[PDB]
């Protein structure tokens, strides 16, 4: 906040939605609750300058959980390689993954 | 950036209880009271450890205690229970509100026989 | 009294809908504070168990928390049955 | 970041491009203005639903509350420019060149 | 007279009766007698999916009572 | 417009800007901008002249486009970070989208062809309110997000503003038009120092607010809108235009007038950051701003201009309106250099 | 074929988006927005947002109705334009269709699109999450908390809309 | 077994409107001392078929100034919207068990007006544009009361699911708790479907046409069958929402019989008022809603938000 | 699946009825049968020139009021909260401003239709 009246006046106006690990209705946790919880607990009061260099892997795990960028990339490679291998005829899916 | 220690398939080969959702919905209250101890222990492991891969055995105890609950019900009140869960199953929403009479047969059966 | 009664009677003649709507609109705000069942509505909503009542580890010295659902100690809502 | 994100992000670009190329109509211009609002609402809905950001599900609603509010402002402005100048092509209001 | 109006109602009332009866009977016919299970929430759907897996024949309505376990 | 509605319409504008400077949530910041735009459009077309309608219109499409781009840049930041707090932007495209999204609200780079004629069409009263109050909100957002700002883009935003603002003002006669380009010139000055020290642009904002305020309500008192119409004020009000000299000199940064305090203090800060070529540049191109200030100074009372015989009964009557803080505003707008170290109060 | 309706629905969303962004006659622009708006509601419904999907359906339909209700009121052309009509709108239209159809071709043939951000084609069904929702829909409870957790948002939204009626009359009054 | 279900709904629906046109004149005539159609078949039981068959064999023609595309799609919009809207109606068990059935019907019913002016605008006629512009502001202003009335009543439901009305008014009819809202709900339904205290959409006395301005055999048949289907439902929706009926889970036929009877009685009332009142002028029908219906609408809304709280009767969400 | 099949069947049924509408009845038409209808005598040339109606002010407030009903739509699920006092105060607050907006719109000509 530019002029932090919420901190001074000691009431909440929007510091209840700004994060995913806040008190959600009926304690419905978000997808990446644990990932961001570690990240915020990591860089709390340390400052933005120190946060961007020290709490880096915690952010990367959290940002990955948000998008699954690498995990979906891993799945994309599994399916593509499986497709060409099955199409050529080296190996066929086992009966558990048919029914 | 590491490995994933997926448990042995053998560990995921415990007895798989086989009753339809209406059967469980009929047992409900009586199951909850007479099978709470293994149930609570398993979920506390679930909430504390936050990892089912560390709480399979507590899951197994639930299945074994669930079997004993259902093993007793067949031995003593198989017929009224069969009458009851059938009456629940007919409803599309499985409401206890429409099968009070069959419930009255069921609870008195297990009360004076189990 | 004379000023108010003349105004209410006059509005009751020309624009019955407005004086009507302002009535129920007025009552819709002031009774809910007065009526005593508002606390019951909070209790009913609070008592509804959408989530699991997650068990809390027993390290002793928790006399009020029951060990079994049928135990007498704990939040009892027999008032709902009576109400 | 699957292809549905590409579709609505690339969509918003054409809403941006569509707005920034006024050809002959204020009304059609306002259409592209409210067009932007779809992709923003739709993308926002996809985000907080995918992430289960339940408390933030109100954000698409508040977007819409302030959405039509601008939409009303645009047509109300369009009322007078068309009323006192006849049409809504955005070329006849160049009296403010000097 | 006014009773001549009634044939106008009757051929409509029967026609409007069909969708109520057809939907009610089709659901019962296609779900083995019992009403079609309604899943307004994910928990209801979870019971239905477990019913499909448990039945073996991949039919949610096909129900197994106590006799499945022993 | 009825007086009571006008007040509440203004209060909504101040509340909308205040919401921007106190909220920590990105959605609320966007809301504060939306409320600011919504309550201002009626203010511009208060008198309902034909000009004001498209003047208010050009306001609307420009800022709505800016608001929509700002919303989009917020959304991407949420997508890649899951955060609504105003700390920094974790997607470079998200930031590189907001700079222009905020710029068009400020009117700095070629996102500026709305500022001149929107000032021209609307009345002088809303012109003052447009060029001073409407800049606290977008600048406040920039100050908070000042950490994650692309210096190459932000500096170019300001450098373009100074050049165009100075160049454009040389070919303007309508006093409102010259004020808009002059304001655009000061836009670059405040925004150039933004990446380095945010305390400095606050200081330049405060000085520029006093300059634009004091200049405008002098124009209101003179009741003039073109250079020729201002010229005759020497016959009626000599002190107003004589005071207008010092404000014009101060607005050009000619020291020891207060207007030097930003231009001086800013240059000192960037040279601390090894920026030398660029600070020399705006030092050079601030002079074209000074040109049409002196031409205004020459035309107002430095050389008494031909008058009109209809001015006799004009001298027989005095102003009934009561501009306040005008005697105060001139003091801060002219002589506060001895209190320069007071910038640390902002810090 | 029912592989994943998300792309197909979003494609019609873009093609409908292309339409009114090409600057037709305003009435035909309403149709181009409505198809995109209707299918956009379909996209959100498919993602679990049942309430929000029909929500944008009801509001927008009323929103765009007064839009082209206005165009025939005082923004109508004595000879209205059409999708073909002038070569400019024809050029603006066909440009949009060929554009989007190029990106989707660029999208579905390598699945590693890197325009601006990264876009990999693997199926929007993947990003879904495994887990129940109890006896409540998550979206409905989230937007229900507006009256309990969002009392600040209600105030600013309510006041702005009330001011919204004030400006609309004040702008449109005149004289 | 779903195509059979759908075609077990579409055919009965189109046959219901089919003979509603016979029970219109045969009721309208008897209320104006006439006798109605009793020549084509016994008691007129074949007149609509004779009407329909003619209306698919007499020369259709697009207007010379029409817009072909929008002229043709408007009947598609009217008919498909009317049919698709019956889908979530909970006759014992609804065909499609939508979780938000109420919101669905509100959305699509708000869409059935795009047909009326797309037809009006494309027809390029002076009476067409007048009737189109009459209707749009007529419906949307009547839509604000439509939305709030539904919300205020459904606050006792606890959800928007249409099936829950069966459970909600299980012991007591809903009208006995919301009769003031029932009156404006019935009037609004008379207004959205354009029956004749507010049939100004057609405006035959002053606008000769407007439902179907140059529209001919086929397209005229659609724009008729698309609004007479709305007549039957908007009373079926009124019946399901206010006048509940006993529903035995084992024998749904009793509920369907009861549900049909309420729709039939309500539909007769739609025909009954149609021949007992003059025509509202445009400003009057707008004044009635914006100046008399809405103030009572909001006031009774605030009552129904507070009422469950003061009486501790918050309905179950599930 | 179920919803889209129903949507498809309706549009095919409607479109088929159009197809048999324009093809089964054969046409013997000319340029005078396609003339626009104007109750007999020749039209003066209209139906596309600006036809300015008067309820534009209340037409656009409907859009504003339709946003109010969007804001107060989630009320059925809002009652299922643990802090009804705050929910009741806010729920009535939106209704009050909705009433207040209508009342102020009423007083200043507003709903009156321009002459
Ligand atoms: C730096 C920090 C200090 C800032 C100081 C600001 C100084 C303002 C000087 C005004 C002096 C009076 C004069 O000759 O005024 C001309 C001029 C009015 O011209 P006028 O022709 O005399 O007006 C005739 C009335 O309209 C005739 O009335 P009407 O019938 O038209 O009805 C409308 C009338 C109604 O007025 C009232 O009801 C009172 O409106 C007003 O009078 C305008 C003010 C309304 C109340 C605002 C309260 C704000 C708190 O004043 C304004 O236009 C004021 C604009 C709004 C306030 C200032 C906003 C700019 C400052 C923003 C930056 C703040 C610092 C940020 C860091
Ligand atoms: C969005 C896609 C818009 C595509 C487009 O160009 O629509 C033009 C289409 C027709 O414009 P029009 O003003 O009726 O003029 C038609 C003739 O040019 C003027 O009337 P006409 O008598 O010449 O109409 C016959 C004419 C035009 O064809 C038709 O009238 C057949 C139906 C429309 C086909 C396009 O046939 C041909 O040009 C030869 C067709 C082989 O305008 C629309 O608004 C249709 C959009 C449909 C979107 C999908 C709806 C589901
Ligand atoms: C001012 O106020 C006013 C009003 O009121 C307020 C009014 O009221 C009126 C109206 C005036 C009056 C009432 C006065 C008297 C006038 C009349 C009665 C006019 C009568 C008008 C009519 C239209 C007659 C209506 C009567 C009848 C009998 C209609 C009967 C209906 C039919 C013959 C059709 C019924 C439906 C059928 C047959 C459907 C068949 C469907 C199928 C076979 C299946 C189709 C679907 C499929 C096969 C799906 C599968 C296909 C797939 C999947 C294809 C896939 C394809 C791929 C390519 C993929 C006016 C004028 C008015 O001024
Ligand atoms: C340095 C400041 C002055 C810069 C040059 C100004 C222009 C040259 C001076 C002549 C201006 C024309 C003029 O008429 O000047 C006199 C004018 C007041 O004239 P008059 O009303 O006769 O005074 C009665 C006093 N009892 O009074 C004035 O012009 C007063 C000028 C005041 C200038 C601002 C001072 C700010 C504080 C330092």
């Amino acid at each position: 906040p530019f002029f932090d009246v919420q901190k001074r006046l000691g009431l909440d106006l929007d510091r209840w939605m700004t994060i995913q690990s806040a008190e959600q209705p009926h304690k419905i946790p978000g997808r990446c609750h644990a990932f961001e919880k570690e990240w915020i607990e990591c860089a709390h009061g340390i400052g933005g300058i120190r946060a961007e260099k020290e709490c880096k892997i915690e952010f990367d795990d959290f940002v990955e959980c948000l998008l699954r960028q690498k995990t979906m990339k891993r799945l994309s490679a599994i399916k593509r390689q499986r497709d060409k291998l099955i199409k050529e005829g080296k190996y066929t899916p086992p009966p558990h993954h048919l029914g | 950036p590491g490995i994933v220690e997926l448990p042995t398939l053998e560990d995921l080969k415990v007895q798989e209880v086989k009753v339809s959702s209406s059967v469980l919905k009929a047992a409900a209250h009586h199951y909850g009271a007479q099978c709470d101890k293994p149930n609570k222990e398993f979920m506390l492991c679930r909430w504390e450890e936050k990892d089912p891969r560390r709480c399979l055995e507590e899951g197994k105890l639930v299945n074994q205690c669930a079997l004993d609950f259902f093993r007793q019900i067949k031995r003593h009140c198989a017929e009224p229970f069969t009458e009851y869960w059938t009456c629940i199953d007919y409803s599309g929403l499985q409401l206890f509100r429409h099968c009070r009479k069959q419930q009255a047969k069921f609870d008195e059966c297990v009360l004076d026989k189990l | 009294a004379g000023r108010i009664a003349s105004f209410l009677k006059n509005a009751w003649a020309k624009e019955p809908v407005l004086v009507a709507s302002f009535a129920i609109g007025g009552l819709a705000i002031i009774l809910p504070s007065l009526s005593p069942y508002t606390n019951y509505a909070i209790r009913i909503n609070r008592a509804t168990p959408y989530n699991y009542p997650v068990p809390l580890r027993d390290d002793g010295n928790m006399p009020d928390v029951p060990s079994h659902p049928q135990d007498p100690q704990g939040p009892s809502l027999e008032w709902l049955k009576n109400l | 970041m699957p292809l549905v994100y590409m579709n609505i992000i690339m969509a918003f670009a054409i809403a941006l491009a569509g707005l920034l190329m006024y050809r002959s109509h204020l009304m059609s211009s306002l259409l592209c203005l409210e067009g932007m609002m779809l992709s923003l609402f739709i993308m926002s809905t996809l985000i907080i639903l995918n992430t289960h950001f339940t408390l933030a599900n109100m954000m698409p609603i508040i977007l819409l509350v302030f959405a039509a509010c601008e939409a009303a402002l645009g047509l109300s402005l369009l009322v007078m420019v068309s009323n006192t100048y006849g049409t809504d092509y955005v070329q006849n209001l160049n009296l403010l060149q000097c | 007279m006014w009773f001549e109006i009634l044939p106008g109602i009757a051929v409509m009332a029967a026609c409007l009766f069909i969708p109520g009866m057809a939907t009610a009977h089709i659901h019962k016919f296609t779900n083995g007698g019992k009403e079609k299970r309604v899943a307004h929430f994910s928990y209801q759907w979870n019971l239905m999916e477990r019913d499909r897996c448990i039945s073996g024949v991949n039919r949610y309505h096909v129900t197994k009572g106590l006799e499945n376990i022993d | 417009m009825n007086p009571i509605i006008y007040t509440t319409l203004i209060m909504t504008v101040m509340s909308g800007t205040m919401l921007v400077m106190i909220s920590s949530h990105w959605l609320l910041i966007w809301i504060g901008f939306e409320m600011n735009l919504l309550a201002m459009i009626p203010v511009l077309m208060k008198n309902f002249n034909p000009r004001a309608t498209e003047a208010a219109t050009k306001y609307f499409l420009t800022q709505a486009t800016a608001s929509m781009m700002l919303m989009m840049a917020i959304i991407i930041n949420l997508l890649y970070s899951g955060q609504w707090t105003i700390t920094k932007m974790f997607n470079p495209v998200a930031m590189t989208m907001m700079t222009m999204a905020l710029a068009m609200k400020l009117g700095l780079s070629p996102f500026h062809f709305w500022v001149p004629e929107v000032t021209q069409g609307i009345s002088l009263q809303a012109g003052l309110l447009l060029l001073t109050w409407q800049k606290l909100a977008p600048l406040s957002v920039l100050c908070q997000i000042s950490q994650s700002i692309n210096p190459n883009l932000m500096l170019t935003m300001a450098m373009l503003s100074i050049l165009i603002g100075g160049w454009g003002g040389l070919n303007q006669t309508q006093l409102r038009k010259i004020m808009a380009y002059s304001s655009i010139a000061h836009m670059g000055w405040m925004t150039a120092v933004l990446p380095y020290n945010t305390t400095m642009t606050i200081l330049n904002l405060l000085i520029y607010i006093t300059m634009t305020l004091a200049m405008f309500m002098l124009l209101i008192h003179s009741s003039a809108t073109t250079t020729l119409s201002l010229s005759h004020t020497w016959n009626k009000m000599p002190v107003i235009t004589s005071l207008m000299m010092v404000t014009l000199l101060s607005m050009g940064g000619l020291p020891p007038l207060s207007g030097f305090m930003p231009k001086w203090m800013i240059i000192q800060e960037m040279t601390k950051n090894e920026s030398i070529i660029m600070p020399t540049l705006m030092a050079m191109t601030a002079l074209l701003n000074l040109y049409f200030y002196m031409r205004l100074a020459y035309s107002s009372s430095l050389t008494m201009f031909p008058s009109t015989n209809n001015m006799k009964m004009k001298w027989q009557f005095e102003h009934t309106k009561q501009m306040k803080l005008l005697p105060t505003m001139i003091v801060l707008s002219t002589l506060v250099l001895p209190m320069t170290p007071a910038l640390s109060s902002l810090n | 074929m029912t592989m994943y309706i998300a792309f197909i629905l979003s494609t019609i969303f873009v093609i409908g988006f292309v339409g009114f962004s090409s600057k037709p006659s305003p009435i035909y622009g309403g149709l181009g927005l409505i198809v995109s708006g209707g299918v956009g509601c379909g996209i959100v419904l498919n993602f679990g947002g049942s309430f929000l999907g029909l929500m944008v359906f009801l509001i927008y339909l009323g929103g765009m109705l007064v839009v082209f209700g206005y165009t025939t009121a005082m923004a109508t052309e004595m000879y209205p334009e059409v999708w073909v009509s002038n070569k400019t709108v024809f050029g603006a239209f066909v440009s949009g269709l060929m554009m989007e159809f190029c990106m989707v071709y660029y999208a579905l043939k390598e699945e590693e699109v890197e325009i601006i951000f990264k876009f990999n084609g693997l199926g929007d069904w993947v990003i879904y999450d495994t887990g129940d929702s109890g006896f409540f829909s998550e979206e409905a409870m989230g937007i229900a908390a507006l009256y309990s957790y969002g009392t600040w948002l209600v105030i600013v939204t309510g006041w702005s809309l009330l001011i919204g009626v004030v400006v609309i009359m004040e702008i449109t009054r005149g004289n | 077994m779903f195509m059979i279900n759908i075609l077990s709904l579409i055919i009965p629906i189109l046959l219901a409107v089919a003979f509603l046109t016979l029970v219109e004149r045969k009721v309208l005539g008897y209320m104006q001392l006439r006798k109605g159609p009793n020549v084509v078949g016994p008691y007129g039981l074949l007149q609509p078929i004779a009407d329909a068959l003619k209306l698919v064999t007499k020369e259709p023609l697009r207007p010379g100034t029409s817009s072909i595309s929008m002229f043709i799609i408007a009947p598609i919009l009217g008919l498909s919207l009317a049919l698709t809207m019956w889908v979530p109606l909970p006759m014992p068990y609804p065909l499609i068990n939508m979780n938000l059935g109420v919101l669905f019907m509100l959305a699509m019913s708000s869409l059935a007006v795009y047909s009326i002016l797309w037809s009006g605008w494309a027809s390029n006629s002076k009476y067409a544009l007048i009737g189109a512009l009459r209707a749009v502001a007529q419906t949307i202003s009547y839509e604000v009361t439509l939305a709030i009335i539904l919300l205020s009543v459904l606050l006792m439901n606890g959800s928007y699911t249409l099936s829950t009305l069966i459970t909600t008014q299980e012991h007591i009819w809903m009208i006995f708790t919301s009769w003031p809202l029932a009156m404006m709900w019935f009037i609004s339904t008379l207004a959205e479907t354009n029956r004749a205290p507010f049939d100004l959409t057609e405006g035959e006395s002053e606008l000769v046409s407007g439902f179907n301005v140059e529209y001919a055999a086929g397209p005229f048949a659609m724009f008729f069958m698309a609004e007479y289907a709305n007549i039957i439902m908007m009373n079926a929706f009124t019946a399901i929402l206010f006048l509940g009926a006993s529903h035995d889970p084992h024998t749904p036929e009793l509920y369907t019989i009861n549900f049909v009877l309420k729709t039939l009685a309500l539909t007769i009332t739609f025909l009954w008022i149609r021949a007992s009142y003059p025509r509202f002028r445009y400003d009057q029908l707008m004044h009635l809603l914006w100046k008399s219906f809405l103030p009572l609408t909001l006031a009774l809304c605030m009552w129904h938000i507070s009422l469950p709280i003061m009486t501790a009767s918050i309905p179950p969400q599930s | 699946m179920n919803i889209m099949l129903t949507l498809l069947t309706n549009v095919t049924l409607a479109s088929l009825l159009v197809l048999i509408a324009f093809w089964l009845p054969q046409l013997n038409a000319y340029s005078e049968k396609t003339s626009p209808y104007e109750c007999g005598f020749d039209p003066m040339g209209s139906a596309r020139l600006p036809f300015s109606m008067k309820f534009f002010l209340v037409a656009i407030t409907f859009l504003l009021f339709d946003l109010e009903i969007a804001l107060l739509l989630p009320l059925p699920w809002a009652s299922q909260t643990n802090n009804l006092k705050t929910m009741l105060t806010m729920a009535l607050f939106l209704l009050i401003l909705l009433a207040a907006s209508l009342a102020y719109e009423w007083t200043q000509k507003g709903l009156e239709w321009a002459e």
